[PDB]
């Protein structure tokens, strides 16, 4: 009812830039939540000024790998049409000592400089694991830099941070407080209708034979 | 520039391969302090990351200091060593010259290349003989460039002239040149010119 009130209505404002809402299936509720948290603060920022609140920014998606977290983030970013800065966990962590912090600093600085922006920190568990797993001093410098950049952003507004991870506990607890990744979204395995939608999405360019029963495959595939 | 004692010593340098790759993407500019070079901003075309310059302290530890405002240029240099050939006469030089016919565009001073200077420099040797004297007067880099610019001699004549002036075996080539029609016209007009 009200929950999916944002989903109701060329395409994609008209590579990996072509992903859109039509390339996703079986996650109506989570997609509604993500869109309600991302589009409204950026596309229509005057609603919250009119009602007199500061919308939350940090969004933390998590679920089993393969559930489409990166797909959802990229689709939302491409549909919003806002300055989209993509940070990869391993890509930042592969840099030399002292560069993996400067990269984060410049990333946030650029995202703040430009127009309404979205920062997607894919695989945040790589750059901010639980303290017991943060072996070494560079693993602590990076976490502290992430925390400082997150804290210093709350004033700027018109910039939303999205993070994805496999498990809620895999992240440093200090990142899940007020003014940080406070709103949390959970992606679960799809149901029969979701699996049918995914199957239709993927098998739209194949030379399928006429004797294909995608409903049967949807019924058989459980836990996929 | 001059050495510590007050002389006219000469020094040779060469910028590193990263300064060479830094200037191409702008990213550097001169600063009012002679020893330090400025850094530009992240405009919409050129994107400058954070620049660190690494140095080792007296305790043998490398220290990285952020230098956005300005950093010394001593990290962008490598020093060569100059010198002169030993007094032993090897005579591998290509020219017994650099003292005579005026050099390139020094019109500010009285050094103005013109037909009168040729008539006074490279005419008495060409009016007497002494092929050795003519060869040592013809082996001047700037004289060769000037006569080329005169365009009186045809390309083959100038090729044989340069190979007569720069090659260790020049007797036959020098004789061919002095006997060549182009050289004869050149010397005739030079004599006629005053
Ligand atoms: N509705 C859907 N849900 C999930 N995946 C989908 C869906 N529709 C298509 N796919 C495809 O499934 C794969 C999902 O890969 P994806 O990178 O999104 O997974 P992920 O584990 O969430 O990501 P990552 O670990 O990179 O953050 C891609 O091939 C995507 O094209």
């Amino acid at each position: 009812k009200t929950a999916t009130a944002i989903l109701r209505r060329g395409k994609k404002r008209k590579n990996m830039n072509e992903v859109g809402y039509d390339d996703i299936g079986g996650c109506r509720k989570q997609m509604a939540q993500i869109r309600e948290m991302v589009e409204l603060p950026l596309r229509h920022p005057q609603l919250f000024k009119a009602i007199g609140i500061k919308p939350p920014r940090g969004v933390l998606m998590y679920g089993p790998p393969g559930t489409g977290k990166t797909l959802m983030a990229r689709a939302v970013a491409n549909e919003t049409g806002a300055f989209f800065f993509l940070i990869n966990g391993p890509e930042v962590m592969s840099k030399m000592a002292g560069e993996s912090e400067s990269n984060l600093r410049k990333a946030f600085e650029e995202a703040e400089k430009n127009a309404p922006a979205i920062i997607f920190i894919d695989e945040i568990d790589s750059i901010a694991p639980k303290r017991d797993k943060t072996n070494g001093e560079v693993e602590r410098r990076v976490v502290s830099q992430l925390l400082t950049l997150m804290d210093g952003m709350k004033a700027r507004s018109n910039v939303v941070v999205i993070a994805a991870t496999n498990r809620p506990n895999s992240i440093d607890p200090a990142l899940r407080r007020f003014g940080r990744f406070d709103r949390e979204v959970d992606i679960g395995i799809p149901d029969a209708t979701g699996r049918l939608e995914v199957l239709r999405i993927h098998t739209k360019n194949m030379k399928l034979a006429d004797d294909v029963d995608l409903e049967a495959l949807a019924a058989e595939t459980h836990g996929y | 520039s001059g050495n510590l004692e007050g002389e006219i010593d000469i020094s040779s340098y060469q910028v590193s391969t990263e300064a060479e790759a830094l200037v191409t993407a702008d990213m550097i500019s001169g600063s009012t302090f002679p020893s330090m070079a400025y850094i530009n901003d992240t405009t919409d075309e050129r994107y400058v990351p954070e620049i660190f310059y690494m140095k080792s302290n007296e305790y043998g530890i490398t220290v990285k200091e952020n230098a956005k405002p300005a950093f010394p240029v001593d990290y962008l240099l490598v020093t060569l060593t100059h010198g002169f050939p030993n007094t032993d006469t090897e005579t591998n030089s290509k020219f017994v010259s650099s003292t005579g016919f005026p050099w390139s565009n020094r019109q500010a001073m009285g050094q103005s290349q013109d037909y009168q200077e040729l008539k006074k420099y490279l005419f008495n040797v060409a009016s007497s003989g002494d092929f050795n004297l003519l060869h040592e007067k013809i082996s001047n880099f700037h004289l060769l460039l000037y006569i080329n610019s005169l365009q009186i001699l045809s390309p083959d004549e100038w090729k044989l002239l340069i190979e007569s002036a720069v090659k260790n075996e020049w007797e036959e080539s020098l004789l061919k040149l002095v006997s060549s029609a182009g050289w004869q016209t050149l010397v005739m007009i030079l004599q006629e010119s005053g």
